[PDB]
């Protein structure tokens, strides 16, 4: 049994990017939330494909051909080329930095929305531990856990045993 | 009984930089900077380049005796020159508007050498005696193959008045020259006439050259000079030469049609029977990344040249188990 | 039948950008939250007007005239203008992509801020239904609903009144 | 009893592109790409272009008899030439530094043709006899209006020695020429003297021209050639012509005030009495957007040219079905 | 009372950027979150140093050496100079606008995370005042307050009193 | 008992702009636009500039008598010329390929004037009486110091045949000139011979000049003209002059080494014994912020020029006061 959202990643979870980790008396395990991870994979591969596909590539031939009394035009050609080099490197480096920053927050935002999406179901039937985990106030078997990952968690049915466990502290 | 929300972690040590964070390890990354080439030289959209071994464009068109390997090919996408060819003008002199010509010949669609003024047809001048030690072929004094160095025959040099109508229907690249001799005596040994000229006229061209007889340093042992000129004769137009000495007449012209434009890349890397859409003087690059750092002097549809070592985009999550 | 934000947009809400929708005994209807809407309209038109008004425009004439033995300089001019076209096309295409991603995230954040505002106000007197809606544990009339949109909601008034209904479940 | 949070939705299908999302439909949007022009040619900050329909700038300056429709406008912002004007140089030849002049005349603040050396004032030479079939005036043989083809009078061509001091307050644009004849017989029939010259000197100019008497191909029926030259004579400076033949003397110069650069525009679109701060060879642009895809060869303060079809900025929220 | 982030910044807090302000029996005071602000300072100075350090400058000498019969080549050089001017100003202005937006949201998100990290801990033992502040349902001495900033707060240990102070309305 | 979350505030009044928020007061901010020069002209990587006060590069090279010797400058990083130097070419004329030369002397590694043709060695010609009133050195008529205006001695001007082999192993900058006289009488009064020439020959150079004898406007009181030429004589090569009149012969050449390429700056700002990596015609710049708005004509490793008043980056939090 290990932590979540506020804490690190899971090498044990290999069937997606974001997912759930349960622990109960019948055993422990990871399961990926495939609808979240697909959306993210689609989004980031679209990000890469936008960075690549919107480049205008024309046929150009860079060639230095000026004589010894054309050094001024050579110098102008050199100014021009250099300027385009400086522009493109600055823009590319800063583009990857800025987009890399956005890609990582996106991943974090997706994680926190998944946490909210199960917190709003669980409500009082569980204790927020402050680390991406909920400790159920009742017993939650494997079908209860896939109910919660599916979004089909019957709150009411467990209030029965929950309020009793809460009062017991 | 617990349930926790979390993300994937793996055995990746790929690192990416953020605008706020440096050296961040991720699950998956994607490099958008091309850094791999062929190492060879290749075709360009199914068109081979024109490889000039040691021979220069000047030596190739004029027909320098020491480089007659490439006189076949009728199509090319660009020209490959050595950084400093050793065979260009064996006889010292100058090639007028040279850079403009090799830009023009940077990429030719159809190119066919033809004879326009046959050497036989110089009835009253000495054609086969215009050779020198500065242009050796076979160790024997030679001269440019595609132009004829005429000299007086039987102590006379009658005024030449030859013309040529462009009977073809592609443009013709015609070259000619003038020999700057060293003194009046030499001048009159080769030609009879002491003061000479060369008149060249087309529709656009209105040229007359006179020899500059001065004293100059020896180059390839010779202190004379030979200056060459060229023009594009359009279909149905005619070129009119006139001269009483120091003339370097054309024997062959070049049928020429060019649509696209290329550039002369200086490289010594060998041709590898491979195709590419983008080529550099150290190898070709067959990638569709937006950026490359291989070499600035690229020719074709290449990616943007940047001054970067890597341009990695994060695609995976932060790798922290 | 009523919908929520988590569910999609409301086509029958036509007097703002982000708003509210209730359902009491005396009837249902839409009301737009003005400050939030004006704040978004101002931000988005400021963004567009920044994209447009930050452009340096100089008087320049593009036409070219080089002769039949100045083909190299013509080719240099060509390279130069082609290079600026690639630069401008790439930068404009990717600028609009980046700022569109950010405008949509702006709307989402604004919508969730409005939801948090009323989440703090109702506290325990309503149940978060997990779809952008709160089901009241007491009765709130069409006037009583102005108050929640007014930010002037009096918790006290129903503290116990609400406590009773929650306990009878 | 429920209360809900929500956003607007409407009857809009305008879609935008995100960096991670394709084809997203939104409530309101804004396109920042201009793609509309008024189809006509207009003024530029309240200054009209100089529209030379079918006449080249050379013909306009020299006064090709087949042109003649325009030396009346005192100011213009750009020049409109057809892609290949029909009336350039009726008599074949070359215009020295032509493109540099055309650039100079790209945008002129004050322009006024004046007579500097009256045709009347040729005492000892034939003024009214320099005509040709190549430059015809409505069927009859003529010549450029603004330069005079002087000819020997009474079997003589005494050495001309004319001068001119620019007493105006503005710069003066003067043009002249030289006639390359075809043989000594023609040369002496036209100008009595066999070997001739033209010396032209100002403070800046130190020119001497000799005719190239050779044989060319015929162009507009003529195998002679006429080469033209130009200069800007600064106020109070004087030009000195000297010649014993083949002179194409000026009658008219041009007062010229240049306070701005512009660019020649090759277009067939017709003027439409409209003002703009931006103009393209297919129409004007009345916009404030940062980008356009209309045409690259703009004149004025224009949006930056892109190779894009849409540039839509999302302004509203996501639209529901 | 004394108000938190929702109603502006704290002039009184001078030994960090984000932090807490408590008031209890023994007195009131500010305490900075020396760790979170250190990384925030690191992040924003890394941003500035990336905008400065990613510009490679080439040694170039912009000069103008063309005579009065080369005005076309001057005009071409000038076209180039102006194009690079327009490109660099437009990108520098839009870069600074974009990342200023980004930076201000980075500060907003960080202090909302600081608020969330104690809302999750306190749970029912305190009342969210809707202004970045919590009114404890119990008494919370200086070590209880250092617990809350520590993240090591004993909910259970104050459940009792708080439950009363709450059953008190 | 309460615990509140909050952030810093101070007395800062620095404001920044957002893409959707204008004039936002922040706690901390950082301007990345350089705007401050030191008002002075300084070194460029520890090498001082060549400041030609009121002297053009031509006058300095030729030795205009009103331009100080000061050869005590062996290397420089750039050249400072005044906008329009007063002392350019005392005797009117033209400097061939002048701009290309100025570009070559923009940044010179080693520069040392040498004697190549001593004035003494002009035995059969009058060396010391080629002066003019347009080049006064001290109220008395003088002439360019580094080139000598040769004149006939004893009613003769024997035709000259001088040579010079570069025995150095650095390149040599050699200059010479030609005098265009105004009529045959003047022509023969200075060089007995009436039709003259100047032939100059190198391994590359093949020049022949003929004087243009015409009448021209008076300039600096003189109506003759003097055209100057230049060449780079490579080590071990030799220059060959030949002439029978109107020659303006070299006395001094200049040893030169060039392992870079700088520009000429037109500035009035005085030197300030400062060192800089970036210099503008109104002052140098220190810190390498990425951008500056000081002056477009910079030299060296400069920040990118922009048209901006401020580029402020927020670094802190929004300020509440
Ligand atoms: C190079 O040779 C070509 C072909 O011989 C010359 O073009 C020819 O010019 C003659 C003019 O004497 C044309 O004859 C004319 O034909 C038209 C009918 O099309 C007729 O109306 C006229 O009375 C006259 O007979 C001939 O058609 C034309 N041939 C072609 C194929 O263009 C050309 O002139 C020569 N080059 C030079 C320097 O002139
Ligand atoms: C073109 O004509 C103008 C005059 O229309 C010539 O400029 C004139 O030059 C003369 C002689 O240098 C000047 O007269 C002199 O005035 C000075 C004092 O100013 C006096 O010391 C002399 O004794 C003599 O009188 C006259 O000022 C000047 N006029 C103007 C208006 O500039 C000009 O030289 C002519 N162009 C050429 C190429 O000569
Ligand atoms: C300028 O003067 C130099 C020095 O005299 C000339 O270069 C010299 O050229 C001579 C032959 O013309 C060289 O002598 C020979 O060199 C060859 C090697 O190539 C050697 O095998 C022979 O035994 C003999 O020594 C000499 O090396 C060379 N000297 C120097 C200093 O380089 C040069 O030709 C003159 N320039 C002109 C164009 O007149
Ligand atoms: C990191 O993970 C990859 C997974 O692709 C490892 O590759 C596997 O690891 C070993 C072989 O090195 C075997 O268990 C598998 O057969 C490999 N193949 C695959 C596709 O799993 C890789 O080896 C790991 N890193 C290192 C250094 O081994
Ligand atoms: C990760 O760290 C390395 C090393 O700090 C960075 O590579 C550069 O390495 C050189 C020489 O060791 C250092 O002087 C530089 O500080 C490093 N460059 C940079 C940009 O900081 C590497 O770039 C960092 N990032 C990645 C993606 O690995
Ligand atoms: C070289 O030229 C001479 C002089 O023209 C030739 O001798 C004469 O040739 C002309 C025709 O060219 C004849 O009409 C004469 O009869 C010849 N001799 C005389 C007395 O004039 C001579 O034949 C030429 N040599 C060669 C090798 O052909
Ligand atoms: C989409 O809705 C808009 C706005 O409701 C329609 O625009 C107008 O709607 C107003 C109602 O106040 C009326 O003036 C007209 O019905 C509409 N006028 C015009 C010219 O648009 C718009 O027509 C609708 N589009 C469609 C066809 O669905
Ligand atoms: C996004 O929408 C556009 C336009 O609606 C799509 O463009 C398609 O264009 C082709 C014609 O070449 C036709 O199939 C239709 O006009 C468009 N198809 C659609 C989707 O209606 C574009 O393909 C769409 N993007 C994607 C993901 O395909
Ligand atoms: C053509 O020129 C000739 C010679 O200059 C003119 O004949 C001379 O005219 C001058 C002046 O009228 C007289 O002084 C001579 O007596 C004439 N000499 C002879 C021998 O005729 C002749 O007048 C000119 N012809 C025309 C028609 O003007
Ligand atoms: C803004 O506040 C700063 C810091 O309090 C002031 O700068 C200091 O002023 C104090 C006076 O209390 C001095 O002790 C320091 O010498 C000043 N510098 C330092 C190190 O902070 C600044 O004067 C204030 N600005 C205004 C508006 O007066
Ligand atoms: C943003 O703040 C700046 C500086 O505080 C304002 O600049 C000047 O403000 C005064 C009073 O508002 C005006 O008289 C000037 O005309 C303003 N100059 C500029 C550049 O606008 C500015 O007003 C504020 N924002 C705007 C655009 O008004
Ligand atoms: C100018 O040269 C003349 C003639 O060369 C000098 O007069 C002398 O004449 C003799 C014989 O004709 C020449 O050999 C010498 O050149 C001169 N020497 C003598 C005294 O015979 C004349 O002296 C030279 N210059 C002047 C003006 O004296
Ligand atoms: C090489 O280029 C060809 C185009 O002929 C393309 O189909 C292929 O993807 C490339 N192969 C690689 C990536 O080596
Ligand atoms: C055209 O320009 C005028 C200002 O001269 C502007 O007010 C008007 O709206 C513009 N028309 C178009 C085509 O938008
Ligand atoms: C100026 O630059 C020098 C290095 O060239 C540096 O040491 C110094 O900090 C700078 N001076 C200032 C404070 O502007």
């Amino acid at each position: 049994a290990i932590a979540g959202f506020i804490e690190g990643g899971w090498q044990g979870m290999v069937d997606g990017w974001y997912g759930y980790h349960h622990s109960n008396e019948q055993g422990s395990g990871y399961a990926a939330d495939k609808e979240s991870t697909q959306k993210a994979i689609d989004g980031v591969t679209n990000k890469v494909n936008s960075i690549i596909d919107k480049m205008n590539t024309q046929f150009e031939a860079v060639g230095r051909e000026f004589n010894n009394l054309e050094r001024r035009i050579e110098n102008l050609n050199k100014k021009m080329e250099d300027g385009f080099l400086d522009v493109w490197t600055y823009n590319a480096e800063l583009l990857v930095l800025m987009e890399n920053e956005r890609t990582l927050d996106f991943h974090d935002s997706n994680v926190k929305n998944l946490y909210d999406k199960v917190r709003l179901q669980l409500r009082d039937n569980a204790k927020e531990l402050g680390n991406g985990c909920f400790e159920f106030y009742h017993k939650c078997d494997n079908e209860c856990m896939e109910s919660v990952r599916n979004g089909t968690y019957d709150y009411p049915q467990y209030s029965e045993e929950a309020r009793l466990k809460r009062e017991e502290i | 009984d617990q349930i926790c929300i979390g993300y994937h972690a793996n055995n990746s040590t790929e690192q990416v930089d953020t605008i706020m964070e440096k050296n961040v390890t991720v699950t998956h990354a994607q490099d958008i900077l091309e850094k791999t080439h062929n190492g060879k030289l290749c075709d360009l959209d199914g068109v081979k380049p024109l490889i000039l071994r040691d021979c220069s464009v000047a030596g190739w068109l004029l027909g320098n005796p020491m480089c007659d390997e490439f006189i076949n090919v009728p199509e090319w996408s660009y020209i490959v020159e050595k950084a400093n060819p050793a065979n260009d003008l064996c006889y010292p002199g100058n090639f007028n508007d040279y850079e403009e010509l090799k830009h023009l010949l940077s990429r030719i669609n159809h190119f066919e050498k033809i004879q326009i003024i046959p050497k036989s047809s110089w009835s009253d001048h000495e054609a086969s005696s215009g050779v020198s030690s500065a242009c050796p072929y076979q160790g024997t004094p030679s001269f440019f193959r595609n132009v004829i160095w005429l000299i007086k025959k039987n102590n006379t040099y009658p005024t030449i008045k030859r013309s040529y109508n462009n009977t073809n229907q592609e443009d013709l690249l015609i070259l000619w020259g003038i020999h700057h001799s060293n003194d009046a005596a030499e001048q009159t040994k080769l030609y009879q006439n002491p003061t000479t000229y060369i008149s060249v006229g087309t529709s656009t061209l209105n040229q007359r050259l006179v020899p500059k007889i001065a004293t100059r340093s020896k180059v390839n042992g010779q202190s004379g000079r030979m200056d060459f000129f060229w023009t594009i004769l359009k279909p149905n137009d005619a070129i009119n030469f006139e001269s009483n000495g120091n003339f370097i007449a054309p024997e062959y012209a070049y049928k020429i049609v060019k649509k696209g434009d290329s550039a002369i890349m200086k490289s010594e890397v060998e041709y590898g029977n491979c195709n590419t859409k983008c080529q550099t003087p150290i190898g070709a690059i067959n990638s569709s990344m937006p950026f490359h750092n291989i070499h600035p002097l690229t020719i074709g549809e290449c990616p943007k040249y940047v001054k970067s070592n890597k341009l990695v985009l994060a695609t995976g999550l932060r790798n922290s188990p």
